[PDB]
């Protein structure tokens, strides 16, 4: 279900309406999913870069690369969080 | 958002 377009619930009638427990749970899952997807995408991009620069071509190369792999990513999309997460491919 | 290797 990482194909699924992420959207917060449309059930609350207005911006200040208290969420039902169902809606709160639903929105929590959507929030966390979006953050996770963006983090995965940026980390994979970093990994591709690191791999391409290293160009491992033996198991020994790969053992070495694993030892130095330290990938740092930040998710910071503000109000565009879901839009950005939905735009992702693969 | 961003991602980089050390």
């Amino acid at each position: 279900q990482s194909m699924r377009k992420l959207h917060f619930s449309t059930a609350p009638p207005n911006p200040d309406a208290p969420w039902t427990p169902r809606v709160a749970g639903f929105n929590k899952r959507v929030f966390c999913a979006a953050v996770g997807r963006l983090a995965a995408m940026h980390a994979r991009m970093a990994a591709v870069q690191l791999w391409d620069m290293s160009r491992p071509r033996t198991d020994e190369d790969l053992n070495e690369l694993l030892g130095i792999t330290t990938i740092r990513v930040t998710v910071c999309e503000g109000k565009n969080l879901l839009q950005r997460a939905n735009e992702l491919v693969n | 958002s961003s991602g980089v290797d050390l």
